[PDB]
């Protein structure tokens, strides 16, 4: 019984009654082990706990409020947290299972289960898109590639570590269409982070640009130091925009700054809506542009 | 030798050729500042161009 | 003034590693070095450090302009983050390492 | 602070008063960001096996 309906009880019986549990509780946080999902939350100012199965989480849309099946096989509901909306919805509606179950329902944060998702083919996977972003730089036939994926496949059954693996993939698939100055790790460390951060790579000349937006009085000594180093210069957006220029960086280079920098960097570039990858190599472009050097003011 | 090539004429891009054959031979119709040099062996002063 | 340190092997070790040097007694004598060198100041000329002359630094400060000109890298990360901060303006600790 | 949640009370507690005992300021963030500066650093984890 819960108080939603020991209300109506008693208002039928005309008499009171005392409910036994609340309806509803918010899970906090996920453990993952041995193909298990652990799902935690506070209950009366205690902490409480309980494992399923991870195989019944594959498939998301199956565990939401407005599932036409009229049955769950879990008492966890997935709902957007974001979502004022529904979430909203979803604490009146798990009231319904709750008594055809005979027991609580556990709310559960939708961000936090696309995040639970989770194998141990994901790094083949991934491993899978840094072989994409290989061939769209630089369009190799696909038969060539099919054949080092061939042999990657036997490597990933040996089960050896993305990094060598990789390395040894891409130093076999260099040859003939990389300049020799360019090293494995720089490819590798510029697709892992390009995975992470989201962010397209090409392998252009660079420009090292920035915008005014950018304002040299919150910089740190060391970031103005390697500024100084990369001599990085200024330019107005929309000129830029006129002559459809994107701000192209050298990977090395921006792996050297900071994080907030890069952080702080990638957002203003967003809000100006101007295209961003960063490169490999070594050069810059010479194009008709009206820059200002960024200098500190020395004296 | 060690030349540059590009094709936005800002990036960053380097090509290094053999002095024994034409640039022609090698890769193909090429130009440097309209003059032909498919079939004119480089020498020591295109370095760097 | 004099300061006081304690002993302790793998702390050298890891300093060894992070740091490439071998010598035991590095740490000490690159914090007594450090603590004095704190005490100068670095104004700058032309967008170039300057110094005023203290303790023979002229040649420190001839080594300082000659780095501050040319194409430089380091092995060592800290080294490298050190000449950073000494190129805007943080020359003490990296004088202080290099004179350790 | 995510990060500080995640600890014990008594570890924190602890962590607070030795901090206060060596005179040493400390704060709270809930920014995502590392400082990755030079330090002679050990990382706390298991041992090797």
């Amino acid at each position: 019984i819960s108080d939603e309906v020991a209300r109506d009880l008693s208002l039928q019986f005309k008499r009171p009654i005392n409910p036994t549990d609340q309806s509803s509780y918010i899970v906090d946080s996920v453990t993952v082990k041995n193909g298990s999902i652990h799902l935690y939350f506070d209950k009366a100012g205690q902490k409480t706990y309980e494992r399923h199965s991870l195989s019944h989480f594959v498939n998301l849309d199956n565990l939401r409020a407005n599932n036409t099946k009229g049955s769950l096989p879990i008492n966890v509901i997935v709902f957007d947290g974001k979502s004022k909306c529904e979430e909203s919805s979803a604490k009146s509606a798990s009231v319904y299972y709750s008594q055809l179950m005979c027991q609580p329902i556990l709310l559960l944060d939708q961000a936090l289960v696309s995040d639970v998702g989770d194998s141990a083919e994901v790094a083949v996977k991934m491993f899978d898109a840094y072989v994409n972003t290989f061939s769209s730089t630089f369009n190799v036939p696909m038969e060539k590639l099919k054949t080092l994926v061939a042999t990657a496949e036997a490597e990933l059954a040996k089960n050896v570590s993305l990094d060598n693996v990789l390395s040894t993939f891409i130093s076999a698939a260099r040859q003939g269409f990389v300049d020799s100055d360019v090293e494995t790790k720089d490819v590798v460390e510029c697709l892992k982070l390009s995975h992470q951060s989201d962010i397209e790579v090409t392998g252009d000349s660079c420009n090292n640009y920035m915008l005014t937006y950018n304002k040299v009085e919150n910089m740190t000594p060391r970031d103005l130091g390697a500024c100084i180093d990369c001599s990085a210069r200024h330019i107005n957006a929309q000129v830029a925009k006129s002559h459809n220029i994107a701000l192209i960086w050298n990977v090395k280079d921006f792996m050297s700054l900071s994080e907030q920098l890069r952080k702080q960097i990638r957002s203003a570039a967003k809000k100006n809506n101007l295209p961003f990858k960063l490169t490999c190599a070594t050069t810059r472009q010479v194009v008709n542009v009206v820059t200002t050097k960024i200098a500190l003011k020395g004296g | 030798i060690k030349v540059f090539t590009t094709v936005d004429n800002i990036n960053l891009h380097t090509q290094v050729v053999d002095m024994s054959m034409t640039y022609g031979q090698q890769f193909g119709p090429t130009y440097l500042d309209g003059a032909d040099v498919t079939k004119i062996k480089p020498h020591n002063s295109h370095e760097g161009k | 003034t004099f300061y006081v340190l304690p002993n302790d092997d793998t702390l050298r070790v890891e300093a060894f590693e992070y740091y490439h040097t071998t010598d035991p007694s590095f740490l000490g004598r690159y914090m007594s070095a450090l603590n004095h060198t704190k005490k100068w100041k670095y104004p700058q000329v032309n967008g170039l450090t300057s110094i005023k002359w203290a303790d023979n630094n002229c040649y420190l400060a001839t080594a300082l302009l000659t780095l501050q000109q040319i194409e430089l890298k380091f092995n060592p990360p800290a080294l490298q983050d050190a000449y950073y901060r000494a190129r805007a303006g943080e020359a003490a600790n990296f004088c202080a390492l290099i004179l350790a």
